[PDB]
């Protein structure tokens, strides 16, 4: 599917704090993006991931362009040093080649 | 406001504007940050409500917090809702009032007070420790949660001395923020509420129903003695318009049936039209779906005349078929009478329908705001007439599946005989009338829209800039109590200021009051809208 | 593609099994049901 | 089976799946296993208890091989409540007393050095002998701004407790996932068996819901689509048949031949050991047309 | 001018998902009118009272 990943880093903050101050305003904001099917999200001791999966027949780039706007709109509310960075242009199924 | 040319994709424009927004975020002051407006236009505000408290338990700060942190996040998850913006109420804040006397006594500046306040309201990292197999992650407190925490803040610490706490220098309390906008219900008192905005070009009825169901299911988890009173919604106006249009169309079809029964001596040929008029409309809407072109109130009002213009071909076909099948009776396989008789009038009707369809291109011509408002009407009319042409060409099987006139011909024939004997005189009188028609044209003014009324009103007074925050509330309450005295108004929701949204930019002196009126069945004997105003 | 055992043959075998199963029952019965019903219809 | 029987290794719930399918599943739903149950709600304790109950009831179904629920409160914390009164008596703000745990007991980064194109970070922390046990933290040496020597127990109370390890939320609501693994029995069979079991011997709690996810949602969607897709096929066949024979009699006559095709197809499916899936649905939707074609040929001749 | 008389925000208390501002201002008696601003106490960097 069309998936967009939002990874945010909050150095040294218990899961609850990072979920209240970082993940919640992002998961509730990305649910208003035009064409967002679902918004999964989980926060760990220092990080917060948010996966926005869109509806069917959506341009893989229109989705990113529309997520950037809401990212900018929510950036004004995040904590001092936190900054939400967009994910790459690939997904989990894109792991093509692996070497050691 | 960055205004683009006509015909640009709103998302394209938003992306272009945001492309240059990031270059300026680094030049603005430290604390401020620019935000993009919602994805809605002036037709965005669809729903409004107020959080009323039928007791003396919850103050305005509690209602404002309830709206900000509970209802705002519960009403945003609706799919096609652009944003729910709060209005009114009070924003609680922690006010630390300093004392100049104590500042001079202990010799401390405001910068160190600010620095001590900034270095006592956070939590530290707890990177896991290398404990036994069971891994433990540390966590340190430090957040501010009570006034006793504010009081115990170290401003100045001196070796082998006595530290200076914040309580010895200042006084910490909880108070209201500087209000930029205040809302109010009926003269009763002030309230806090919200406003729902619709994304550009979406269905309003569906989102209104969804938000009403959401509020209904959420009303259980509200505090004791708190109610959500609605104050505006488009669903009512849209339903009224749809019902009016449906009634008019049904009356038109009934009239068609009555005329067919009166002039053809009780034959059900009326059905041939009752099934051919709707079908045409269908085609139109189908085409409308292939080029967006949402249906406004004008495109809905135009079909009442579209069907009146379409019924002519059906009536002509029915009348000619009846005449031919009655002429045959003088001299069901032998109903080639119904098909030969049909084709002898078919092509003329087809070409007439074609010309009446193509005569609307001057309404697609004009573009701009006129084209934007009147476009859908001409488009639906043209598509309806094209569908009617097609059906009339293929309305023959429906034609085969299913007195007072002598007075008309007796009155018509002598007049015709008298007119044919004076043709030049008739053309002269026709030209004379065509010329006389030049009198009202120059006596009638030209106006762009009619005034279309809605079941609600909006009161907005022109004022002066200078105004305080308490006088504004006083004036708002006075105006609301005065408006509520009229026997026809049912509810008034006043608002002075903005509603915490980029679409509202009203100063603290501009007052906008939404007034809901009772149903027409209850107003009074007479008392039209003009008299109400 | 039904008896196939390779890479990706699962989906193709699953799509082909119903057709091979039906092309043995529908024609064998049609051969006797079409003439019978048609003779009944002609009278 | 051999892999599962050879690598038991108590302490792990084995799971074997192809890479592409597993990653597509994790992308579309998030649950790695084919079958999964999501317990939603707002309270963490209720969700955890319900997940425990469901996980304990699911492993009794004869077809299930294993079942494991994700615990929400499975995280150990060392809470250090910094008393502000004591921290003030020595003249040191909260930041000054938690710097002794964010950098000494921690090791947060301070900067990065460049070397041509590469860049490497710097660290700063105390020795290892000062993070052995909570009792070793209560003895942490503290150099107050008064150039004094004190311990960490004189300004803060440190204890051990439990709490969330990671907060998973779907659609802005906490959720707990339960991974089921069943390789011997059917999929829909075990799904229905689990539904019946968790609807019979487990009582729900207000504010929490249970939803089956994974392959079952897609299966139900495709099933509804295929169920409502047959009328269109039959109508198209009938229309194109009237277009050729110009009579409704012959059209219905030869369109009444697809039932035999369906019977034969399902019989062969049962005989070959295959299961009913979307592939078989497509097979039937395709077989209808071939049956109609054979009927057309026969009746035309 | 901005802190003692204006009362600008100097932080925000976190109460879960909420965030409430903090203020810093002189008493109302010292910032009532222009004649009160002409007498606003100021403490210079060298701890002088003006």
């Amino acid at each position: 599917d069309v998936q967009v990943i939002i990874k945010t880093s909050y150095p040294g903050q218990a899961p609850q704090i990072v979920e209240n101050q970082v993940t919640y305003p992002l998961t509730t904001t990305m649910l208003s993006v035009p064409g967002a099917k679902t918004v999964r999200g989980f926060s760990q001791f220092g990080d917060s991931y948010v996966y926005v999966i869109f509806e069917d027949g959506t341009d893989p780039y229109w989705a990113r362009s529309r997520v950037l706007e809401y990212l900018n709109q929510v950036q004004g509310k995040l904590p001092a040093g936190v900054s939400a960075e967009l994910g790459p242009d690939a997904t989990g199924v894109g792991w093509i080649y692996e070497y050691a | 406001y960055v205004i683009f040319e006509d015909g640009t994709d709103p998302y394209w424009a938003r992306s272009r504007v945001l492309e240059y927004l990031n270059q300026v975020q680094g030049k603005l002051p430290a604390g401020v940050s620019a935000e993009l407006g919602p994805d809605a236009t002036g037709v965005g505000w669809i729903y409004e409500y107020a959080l009323v408290d039928r007791s003396g338990k919850h103050d305005l700060a509690d209602l404002r917090s309830l709206q900000d942190w509970f209802l705002k996040y519960e009403l945003k998850t609706i799919p096609d809702v652009a944003e729910v913006a709060s209005v009114g109420g009070v924003v609680k804040e922690y006010q630390v009032v300093i004392d100049p006397q104590r500042l001079a006594q202990y010799g401390i500046s405001l910068a160190e007070v600010k620095s001590a306040l900034d270095a006592s309201n956070q939590e530290a990292g707890g990177s896991s420790i290398e404990l036994a197999e069971a891994e433990y992650m540390v966590r340190a407190s430090g957040y501010l949660q009570t006034l006793d925490d504010f009081n115990h803040i170290v401003l100045k610490a001196s070796e082998n001395g006595v530290p200076v706490y914040l309580r010895d220098v200042a006084k910490v309390q909880i108070g209201p923020e500087m209000r930029r906008g205040i809302a109010e219900l009926n003269g009763e008192g002030e309230v806090a509420g919200g406003v729902v905005i619709l994304r550009s070009g979406k269905n309003a009825r569906e989102v209104i129903a969804a938000v009403k169901d959401k509020l209904e299911t959420l009303k259980s988890s509200l505090p004791e003695g708190v109610e959500i009173v609605t104050t505006y919604d488009r669903s009512q106006l849209i339903d009224r318009a749809i019902d009016n249009l449906s009634g008019k169309l049904l009356e038109e079809f009934i009239v068609v049936a009555v005329v067919c029964a009166l002039f053809l001596w009780h034959v059900r040929s009326a059905l041939v039209a009752i099934i051919s008029l709707p079908l045409g409309l269908c085609i139109a809407f189908i085409v409308m779906h292939f080029q967006g072109l949402n249906a406004n109130i004008m495109s809905l009002g135009g079909i009442a005349i579209a069907v009146g213009a379409m019924v002519d071909a059906a009536i002509v076909m029915i009348e000619n078929a009846h005449k031919r099948l009655e002429e045959w009776q003088h001299q069901k396989t032998r109903w080639q009478v119904i098909t030969d008789a049909s084709v002898e009038v078919g092509p003329a009707l087809f070409i007439s329908l074609l010309i009446i369809t193509l005569s609307f291109i001057p309404i697609f011509t004009l573009e701009g705001q006129e084209g934007r408002l009147f476009g859908p009407l001409a488009f639906t009319k043209t598509y309806a007439m094209a569908g009617a042409a097609l059906l009339a060409i293929v309305v023959i099987p429906i034609l085969m599946g299913y007195p007072l006139n002598r007075f008309l011909i007796r009155v018509y024939h002598p007049l015709l005989l008298k007119v044919l004997h004076w043709p030049k005189t008739t053309l002269l009188v026709a030209a004379l009338s065509v010329l006389t028609v030049l009198w009202p044209l120059n006596k009638v003014g030209g106006e762009f829209l009619p005034q279309i009324n809605e079941g609600d009103l909006l009161y907005m007074p022109s004022t002066l800039p200078g105004i305080s925050a308490a006088e504004a509330a006083s004036m708002l309450q006075k105006t609301d109590k005065l408006i509520m005295s009229v026997p026809e108004v049912a509810r008034v929701f006043g608002k002075t200021g903005k509603a915490e949204t980029a679409t509202d930019s009203a100063p603290l002196e501009m007052v906008e009051t939404t007034i809901q009126l009772k149903p027409q069945e209850q107003w009074r004997p007479g008392m039209t809208m003009d008299k109400i105003i | 593609i039904l008896w196939g055992t390779g890479a990706g043959s699962e989906v193709m075998s699953r799509i082909a099994a119903p057709m091979i199963g039906g092309m043995i029952t529908a024609p064998l019965l049609s051969l006797f049901i079409i003439p019978a019903a048609y003779k009944l219809m002609w009278l | 089976e051999e892999l599962d029987n050879t690598v038991r290794l108590p302490g792990l719930a084995n799971l074997w799946v192809p890479p592409i399918r597993n990653r597509i599943d994790m992308l579309s739903t998030g649950i790695k296993s084919p079958i999964g149950i999501k317990v939603s709600g707002t309270v963490l304790a209720d969700i955890d208890a319900m997940a425990e109950q469901i996980e304990e009831v699911a492993r009794t179904v004869p077809g299930v091989a294993s079942a494991l629920a994700e615990r929400l409160e499975g995280g150990r914390y060392i809470n250090v409540e910094i008393n502000r009164e004591k921290a003030a008596r020595y003249g040191m703000t909260v930041a000054d007393v938690q710097l002794f745990v964010t950098s000494a007991v921690g090791g947060a980064m301070v900067g990065e050095t460049v070397e041509g194109i590469a860049r490497y970070p710097i660290n700063l922390r105390y020795p290892q002998s000062w993070r052995d046990s909570p009792q070793a933290l209560r003895q942490l040496p503290i150099l107050t701004p008064m150039k004094q020597q004190i311990t960490l127990a004189d300004v803060a109370d440190i204890k051990v407790s439990t709490g969330p390890s990671m907060l998973k939320t779907e659609n802005a609501r906490p959720t707990s996932w339960i991974y089921i693994d069943a390789r011997d029995r059917d999929m829909v069979s075990v799904v229905h068996d689990l539904q019946k079991a968790i609807a019979e011997k487990v009582q729900l709690k207000p504010g929490t819901s249970v939803a089956f996810s994974g392959q079952f949602e897609l299966l139900e969607r495709a099933n509804h689509k295929l169920k409502l897709m047959v009328p269109m096929t039959l109508m198209i066949i009938f229309v194109l048949l009237y277009l050729a024979f110009r009579r409704v009699g012959e059209a219905l006559l030869i369109i009444s031949s697809v039932p035999f095709a369906l019977v034969g197809g399902i019989w062969l499916l049962w005989w070959m050991g295959f299961h009913l899936s979307v592939a078989t649905g497509t097979g039937f939707i395709a077989l209808a047309g071939v049956a109609a074609e054979f009927g057309v040929v026969m009746l035309m001749y």
